[PDB]
């Protein structure tokens, strides 16, 4: 069961509302593994709050360090079910253009560029 | 068993 299946729409919108009362500039990001990925490990946690000014290469480098991936392993992020943005892009601009109708920014990761 | 995971500055710095 994915995050969207676990929590209802009403509950997810409330989550986002609550968390941005506390942290008005931080980005609520849902990070999950792509259903078909076997090589990369599932992340310990799903819900992340990330600062506005962090860019995508910084975000991927964080997650790589959390997962202790060795240097030769590939790591790709697919956003909102379709978007592979430039890694130079701050996560705040991604949230502006790619956030879900519930207020979360959904991503999935994999080690293959196809999805 | 709390869902919200914030990245510390320590963690963010170490990325760069
Ligand atoms: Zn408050
Ligand atoms: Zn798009
Ligand atoms: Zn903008
Ligand atoms: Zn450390």
């Amino acid at each position: 069961k994915t995050f969207k299946q676990r929590r209802s729409f009403e509950q997810r919108v409330e989550d986002v509302r609550l968390i941005r009362e506390q942290h008005p500039t931080k980005i609520p990001v849902i990070i999950e593994r792509y259903k078909g990925e076997k090589q990369l490990p599932v992340l310990d946690k799903t819900k992340f709050l990330v600062p506005d000014h962090v860019n995508m290469s910084e975000l991927i480098k964080i997650i790589r360090r959390r997962l202790q991936l060795n240097a030769n392993q590939a790591f790709f992020l697919l956003v909102n079910g379709h978007s592979m943005v430039s890694v130079s892009t701050p996560i705040s601009e991604v949230y502006e253009s790619e956030r879900d109708e519930d207020g979360f920014l959904y991503m999935v990761y994999a080690s293959q560029e196809t999805f | 068993e709390d869902d919200w995971t914030e990245f510390s500055s320590e963690e963010i710095r170490e990325a760069r």
